[PDB]
Formats: structure tokens, C-alpha cells, sequence
């Protein structure tokens, strides 16, 4: 059963290094990305290692 | 770790 | 300098167990709630230790 | 630990 499926909301690392909240539109097994759509409805490809449905709170 | 989740 | 301030996008734990993604729009540092503003423009008071600027990603 | 954010 995959980590990861359409329709699952997920933080993910954009690139100025922030996590924003967004929704998996499509899933690539093959590339291992997946299209995300984010809060102000843009969709990017990001990478699995990128998207994680969880988090830990934490500090920096 | 705890799962997020957007308002429905 | 204070970890939460007005403005500050957050994490917050809500009753089911899940975090959202939301805005401080207040801080109460003598009971030590802010009051936060979810995406779907609701707000309600949540306790400093259930609230996070940061997150490490991972797995449940 | 990453800072979360909102779109702007």
C-alpha cells in the first residue's frame, strides 16, 4: 500500500526551503514525483522525498 | 509524526 | 524575542487528532493560547503547546 | 525543523 495517493493532503518542501500544505492531484510511481496542488491552486511536480503526510512539531 | 489535513 | 507572534503561519493540533495549517491572529501570553485562523477563515483559541512554527516531516 | 507557510 503506497505512502502516498490522489486526493491526500501533504506538506511539501517548496523551493525557498518552507513546507506549505497541498493536495496530491497525481501520483508517477516511475519518476517518483508526484503533481500537488497548493492552497492558491497552483500544481508543481515535487519529488516523494519531498512530500510527507505527517509531521513532528518542532523547533529550529 | 502526526497527520495534516486541510479543512473540508 | 517570543517563539509566537501575530501573523505567524502555524501548525495547530485540532480535537480529531490532526494538524492543520493555519494564522495567529492573537497571543494571550497569561494563558498561553493564541487565537488561530484556519483556510477556511474559522478561528479559535488553541494552547501555545499545540501550535508550531516548524514541522519535521515524516511518518506516522 | 522547517518553518511552515501559507501562500502569499
Amino acid at each position: 500500500r503506497p505512502r502516498l495517493w490522489e486526493g491526500q493532503d501533504v506538506l511539501a518542501r517548496w523551493t525557498d526551503g518552507l513546507l506549505y500544505l497541498g493536495t496530491i492531484k497525481k501520483v508517477d510511481s516511475a519518476r517518483e514525483v508526484c503533481l500537488v496542488q497548493f492552497e492558491d491552486d497552483s500544481q508543481f511536480l515535487v519529488l516523494w522525498k519531498d512530500i510527507s503526510p505527517a509531521a513532528l512539531p518542532g523547533e529550529e | 509524526a502526526t497527520k495534516v489535513a486541510r479543512k473540508s
